[PDB]
């Protein structure tokens, strides 16, 4: 039902071959888009039916550089304009020439912030037939409209049913409904001209009745079908007794609606808001995550790209690679661009070397995205991040992707510890030497119904079978990150330290081991090997079947300790006669 | 009036020398008439000033 | 603005004292902070003093009286925070004489606009007219509230022709104004006109003069400097698209229905609000100037309004074992000492009061109206250092000592601050030592209108009988006769008790000066005669060593068998009684620095 938007503006798709699938996965089944709705660079006759369910857009709506005749957004009611296209404009239709013939926006009756661009679209006929003043909200707006009439098309008049000639398209269902400029009194929205037909003060776009439960869209917050000015607080206050108490009816605020619990990948707060970062002087705390106040000095925070002093930094380079030393968790994103591993004469910045990338060996969690478009040609994999477990995706590349690999020389993926892709899409394309992509259980890394892997132009599956690139025979499900016994997602036998193996050295040999929950570990150096049986029950000197040297109860020892004892004829330590 | 004297057990409702009365009514309702220096629903508090 | 009452149907004194109590309490009162209870008032009472009441916080109780009219023409809002019988915010019962010579015929409530909580009970009133012609659902906010309004009047006239069948009386000035049941379908509450653009703000209690939050008659929640709001300005601003929280440059705290720039010094701050005590899952933590609640210690709660008990008693006093800080008030009433047979509660053992000797802070008020006949002081509270005053008796009082006829002194020798309220210490015929006490050192802020200490033992007799506190005490006085009960000593104290001087130059237990108190010198310090013995209690702070010197420290003998960074350490005495390390090859000690000196 609810999904985020994108952040491309007018830029080209990262991988044009998967661009329509990116849009399909992001928007298929959405009613509310919690960001900007961008529909750009579409081919002639694209499969756009997945857009028909959208009713609200939190930011701007941008339709640009498309060859499609129509865009199925008839159900769109309100554009909230929280972010605007450049500045100033909430709806933008640009360079769609092939090209758009009708706007078809039948349900759109409200724009809360910003104006309209309709420019250089030499097929569109119904941009002059809309009373855009009725769509702009009563509240103070710029409300600027720049409409391009240079269409060069023999447009048909709108169906005779459209009284006053206000219409989105030729058909009788395309007539514009006027809900502000045609009503008695001061009402912002109405059902009809009569003083009985005004909508409630909290309604946006229109209503089916006069109550705050009858609205087509909520002006401020939606609380389970009811439109409200403020979302109910989690904790209330008694003005007669000077005490606070929990609100049995309290809710969390999530964008423009109220929820009973804070959605996955968001940080809850005691003030009732769901966020992507904590307020100043807090810490992220697990339970599900919440923010808590720094009652004592805050812990070291390792910031990445897009956060604090690195907001305007495009990539990690030899100038800022050291800022990640000793870090477990990065509050921000990581990007490795062609300039990261090359020179920049503008500031005399050295290229990164393979031994400098080792600063990420301790890294387990990234809060943003991991974008790698360049990597040294001497490294066959991404093992620099082999200990990376979670990529949260709270900051996305172009507003869509949380894990992106483009144009790399790597033979397999080195991310063997990765267990979660919290949000965003995964994009892997044009990597001609990269084979082990189809061997990764991506369905076990994704958490949200709108996530998927998009890929093209990588090493063909038939060439991998021919060469011999496949998972190790001990991989539990036939699933792995690369060709080795150390790269299985799960092991059918023993895990040793960091390797999947056939057998554990318990019954045979000198370097004896023991098994603990499928891990195979060495026996204490003082344990006597047992030929044909169990050597030890653990790593300690008192867990062995028999002592290798002299017994010192409860444990075996090589030399008797200073009561000072000596190694006797019994095979055990005894008190010395010399004291 | 509308008030009658409380029963021998009920006279225990009020404290500090106050006289207990009942309202004549399905539920029982208890009154007390306090001395000039006492106040509260049972005459349990002193009057200030 | 005045405090209300909570007596139910009970009264104090005769018909004239019941009226004079009612008259004086509400004489120029606009807002009643409690209930308005008018019970058994006589037929000739002048009730015109009630004409200024605009708002009632609790319920309105009018019962068994004989006056003809209730003159409340300006009462608009009844909040119902307290409810009679658990149902009714307005309760009108049995208001007529049994011989029909006098009765209540009219309730002059022509401006009554809204009841925010509770229902209406008007029953058994033989001469009360026009009560079944009032659209009571226009006034009562809660749709589930019970309304009775049944057996009232018999031969009563109809409403005046201009009133359209809705009135509070027979005249044209008595008509009811309908503010909710005639509104536009969109408004969910009260209006100022029939048009959809003529509705009152959601935060208004009663009516309004316009559609803005500053046109409002009274607020439902908080008043933000003229604007009614559901909450005071919050510290963080939320972005609905980016899911960020930014600091708010213009915040305020929630304090008792008004937004304030800062929290009062005697309150603890919760998330944007000032409260009397923290939530069950939080504890009070001291910060810079203000206290705050943080994520506990024993919940040692007190007595009085908001608690389960009206007094310390034989079934309540055991709850204060090991208590150091009482949350709320601490009340001692007559029934709390003598017993309460109505609830089968036995008399209190006087010596169980010793459980309060560990309490250092009370966050509310202290109210003692009864104390055992053999206890001539309050030494049971000698450990009390602060009275918080976050919850006060009636209004304004943070310390009450009333009619304790066997008490000669106050006690409270450790008390340093009363953070808020007024002091009422009166009618205690034996109480003597308080006359010399300087309350501006104990009670914080201006005291000119906060100190009420009338009657008690006359000061003339108190001084004449030799009851002036120990001469060692400075100006400001004492809590009793003793040198240990003074606010501040003229020269020095010794363990909190005032003394003439310390043992600096002489005296076998030699002492030194620190923070105007006498402290003893180190046990190994050499006593001086005519000069200071030491500058501190440490082994390196003495004028001379009594026995042996080991570097900077004085000791009784040189150390043997000591285990340090290198193992066992042994030292020997020199000819001047100085301790030095033994030779490297010694065992259990030596007589000198050389190999031949080892034991
Ligand atoms: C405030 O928030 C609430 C949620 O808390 C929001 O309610 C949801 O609104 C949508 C439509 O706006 C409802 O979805 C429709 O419900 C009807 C009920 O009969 C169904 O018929 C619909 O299914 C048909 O349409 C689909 C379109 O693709 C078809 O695929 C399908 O086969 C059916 O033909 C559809 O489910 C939704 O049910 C409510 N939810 C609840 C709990 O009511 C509300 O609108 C918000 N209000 C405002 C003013 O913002
Ligand atoms: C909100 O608070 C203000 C005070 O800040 C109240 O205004 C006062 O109201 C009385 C009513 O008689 C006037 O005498 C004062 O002169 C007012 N003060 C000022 C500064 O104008 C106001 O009444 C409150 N409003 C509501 C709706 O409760
Ligand atoms: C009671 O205590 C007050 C507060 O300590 C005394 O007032 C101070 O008196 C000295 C006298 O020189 C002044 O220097 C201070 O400035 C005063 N303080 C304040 C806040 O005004 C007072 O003198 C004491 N005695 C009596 C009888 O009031
Ligand atoms: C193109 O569009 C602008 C829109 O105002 C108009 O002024 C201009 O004359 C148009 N005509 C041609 C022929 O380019
Ligand atoms: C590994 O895979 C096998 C397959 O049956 C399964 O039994 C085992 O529980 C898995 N282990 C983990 C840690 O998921
Ligand atoms: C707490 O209460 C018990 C009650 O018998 C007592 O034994 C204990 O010593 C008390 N003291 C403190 C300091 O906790
Ligand atoms: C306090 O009262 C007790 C008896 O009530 C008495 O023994 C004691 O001496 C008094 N203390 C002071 C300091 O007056
Ligand atoms: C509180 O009582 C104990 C009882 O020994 C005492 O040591 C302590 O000094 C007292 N504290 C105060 C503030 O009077």
């Amino acid at each position: 039902q609810v999904c985020t938007g994108t952040d491309m503006k007018l830029r080209l798709p990262a991988s044009p071959e998967t661009h329509l699938d990116m849009l399909r996965h992001l928007y298929q089944g959405c009613q509310v888009v919690q960001g900007n709705l961008e529909l750009t660079y579409l081919p002639t006759n694209a499969s756009l039916s997945f857009l028909q369910d959208i009713q609200e857009v939190q930011g701007y709506v941008l339709i640009a550089h498309n060859q499609v005749r129509q865009v199925p957004l008839q159900r769109l009611r309100i554009v909230r304009g929280t972010q605007l296209f450049e500045d100033n404009y909430a709806l933008a239709v640009l360079d769609n020439g092939g090209g758009l013939r009708e706007l078809q926006l039948r349900s759109l009756t409200e724009i809360l912030k910003g104006g309209v661009l309709i420019q250089r679209n030499p097929q569109l006929c119904y941009q002059d037939t809309i009373l855009w003043k009725d769509i702009f909200h009563k509240n103070n707006q710029l409300a600027l409209t720049l409409i391009d009439t240079n269409r060069s098309r023999a447009c048909h008049p709108c169906s005779p049913m459209c009284k006053g000639s206000r219409c989105w398209g030729e058909s009788s269902e395309d007539c514009q409904s006027l809900t502000r400029t045609v009503c008695a009194g001061g009402c912002a929205r109405c059902k009809g001209p009569l003083p009985t037909d005004c909508c409630h003060e909290q309604c946006a776009a229109g209503c089916t009745g006069p109550k705050h439960s009858d609205c087509l869209a909520c002006l401020h917050f939606n609380h389970s079908g009811i439109c409200e000015l403020h979302c109910p607080a989690l904790v209330t206050y008694n003005t007669d007794t000077f005490e606070s108490m929990p609100n049995p009816e309290g809710r969390y605020t999530f964008g423009a609606s109220c929820v009973t619990a804070c959605p996955y990948n968001y940080l809850s707060t005691d003030v009732g808001f769901c966020t992507l970062v904590c307020p100043l002087h807090n810490q992220e705390v697990t339970a599900t995550q919440r923010c808590e106040k720094c009652s004592k000095p805050c812990a070291r925070v390792c910031y990445g790209l897009g956060m604090e002093h690195l907001r305007e930094v495009r990539a990690v380079t030899s100038a800022n690679i050291q800022e990640f030393a000793g870090c477990k968790k990065i509050f921000g994103s990581l990007a490795f661009l062609p300039e990261s591993f090359d020179g920049d004469p503008a500031s005399n910045t050295a290229p990164l070397q393979p031994e400098q990338l080792q600063v990420f060996e301790t890294l387990e969690e990234i809060t943003g995205y991991l974008y790698i478009s360049a990597w040294p040609d001497s490294l066959p994999d991404l093992s620099v991040f082999q200990n990376l477990q979670v990529i949260r995706g709270r900051i996305l590349h172009n507003g869509a992707y949380s894990l992106t690999l483009q144009g790399l020389g790597i033979s397999w993926l080195g991310l063997r510890s990765l267990r979660e892709l919290g949000s965003g899409l995964a994009l892997i394309h044009h990597n001609t030497h990269l084979c082990f992509v189809h061997t990764v259980p991506w369905d076990q890394l994704f958490r949200n119904p709108h996530q998927a892997l998009l890929h093209t132009a990588n090493r063909p599956e038939d060439e991998c079978v021919g060469e011999g690139l496949a998972c190790h025979q001990l991989c539990a499900r036939g699933h792995c990150w690369g060709p080795g016994p150390t790269q299985c997602v799960n092991c059918s036998q023993f895990l040793r330290g960091q390797e999947c193996v056939e057998e554990c050295r318990v019954l045979q040999g000198l370097p004896r081991e023991y098994v603990n929950a499928r891990h195979c570990l060495p026996c204490h150096p003082e344990c006597q090997p047992q030929n044909g049986s169990v050597t030890c029950f653990g790593p300690e000197a008192d867990q062995c079947v028999a002592c290798a040297h002299y017994k010192d109860p409860p444990f075996c020892v090589a030399r008797c300790p200073s009561i000072w004892k000596f190694p006797d004829e019994e095979g055990a330590c005894q008190p010395c006669p010399i004291n | 009036s509308h008030l009658v004297k409380c029963a021998e057990k009920e006279k225990t409702f009020c404290v500090n020398g106050g006289e207990c009365f009942m309202v004549k009514s399905n539920p029982s309702r208890y009154l007390c008439k306090c001395p000039n220096e006492f106040t509260g629903d049972r005459c349990q508090n002193y009057v200030m000033a | 603005v005045c405090p209300g009452t909570l007596n139910g149907l009970s009264v104090t004194g005769d018909a004239e004292n019941q009226y004079q109590t009612l008259y004086k309490l509400y004489e120029r009162c606009e807002v009643v902070m409690g209930n308005l209870e008018i019970v058994l008032t006589g037929h000739n009472a002048d009730l015109s003093f009630l004409q200024w009441i605009r708002e009632v916080t609790g319920y309105v109780l009018v019962a068994m009286n004989e006056f003809s009219t209730l003159p409340l023409p300006n009462l608009r809002v009844v909040r119902g925070t307290q409810v009679y019988d658990g149902k009714f915010a307005i309760f009108v019962m049995l208001n007529y004489n049994t011989n029909s010579s006098h009765a209540l015929r009219q309730l002059r409530l022509t401006q009554l606009t809204e009841i925010l909580s509770g229902g209406v009970y008007i029953e058994k009133n033989d001469k009360l007219c026009h009560m079944d012609t009032i659209d009571w659902r226009d006034i009562v906010r809660d749709r589930d509230a019970e309304i009775v309004v049944k057996d009232n009047g018999r031969s009563c006239p109809p409403c005046h022709e201009v009133c359209k069948g809705r009135c509070w009386g027979p005249g044209s000035e008595d008509c009811q104004t309908l503010t909710k049941t005639i509104c536009a379908p969109q408004c969910n509450g009260h209006c100022f006109g029939p048009n959809p653009n003529q509705c009152c703000h959601d935060e208004c209690a009663g009516g309004c003069s316009g559609p803005q939050d500053t046109d409002c008659f009274a607020c439902r929640h908080f008043n933000d400097s003229g604007a009614c709001v559901p909450r005071c300005p919050q510290p963080l601003v939320y972005n609905k698209l980016t899911f960020q929280l930014e600091p708010n440059p213009h915040t305020k705290y929630q304090y008792g229905g008004v937004c304030v720039a800062s929290c009062p010094h005697n309150f603890v701050v919760d998330q944007t609000s000032c409260v009397r005590a923290c939530p069950p899952d939080k504890m009070e933590v001291d910060k810079n100037g203000l206290k705050m609640c943080e994520p506990c210690p024993k919940a040692c709660e007190g007595t009085g309004s908001g608690s389960r008990f009206q007094t310390v008693d034989s079934s309540n006093i055991d709850g204060f074992v090991n208590c150091t800080k009482i949350l709320g008030n601490l009340d001692f009433l007559i029934t709390g000492l003598n017993g309460d047979p109505w609830h089968k509660i036995p008399a209190l053992d006087p010596e169980k009061l010793n459980v309060f000797r560990t309490v250092r802070e009370i966050t509310g008020y202290l109210n003692i109206q009864s104390w055992p006949p053999h206890m001539h002081n309050f030494s049971v509270f000698s450990n009390l250092t602060t009275i918080g005053g976050r919850s006060l008796y009636n209004r304004g009082f943070s310390l009450l000592i009333m009619k304790n006829l066997n008490v000669t002194s106050l006690g409270f020798r450790s008390l340093k601050e009363i953070s808020a309220g007024r002091i009422y210490i009166s009618a205690n015929r034996q109480l003597c030592y308080h006359h010399s006490l300087n309350w501006t050192k104990v009670l914080r802020g201006p005291t000119e209108e906060r100190l009420d200490i009338k009657h008690n033992r006359p000061r003339r007799d108190c001084v004449a009988e030799g009851k002036v506190c120990d001469p060692l005490c400075s100006s400001g006085g004492c809590w009793g006769p003793g040198p240990g009960q003074c606010l501040s000593c003229r020269n020095y104290s010794r363990g909190g008790v005032c003394v003439t001087h310390c043992n600096f130059l002489n005296g076998e237990p030699r002492e030194f000066a620190h923070e105007a108190e006498c402290f003893s010198c180190h046990p190994e310090c050499q006593p001086m005669e005519g000069t200071a013995t030491c500058n501190g209690s440490g082994s390196d702070t003495c004028a001379q060593c009594a026995h042996f010197r080991d570097g900077p420290h004085c000791v009784s003998s040189c150390p043997h068998g000591v285990l340090g960074a290198k193992g066992p350490i042994y030292k020997y005495p020199d000819v001047q009684n100085e301790c030095r390390p033994c030779h490297e090859n010694c065992t259990q000690g030596c007589k000198g620095p050389e190999l031949q000196d080892c034991l």
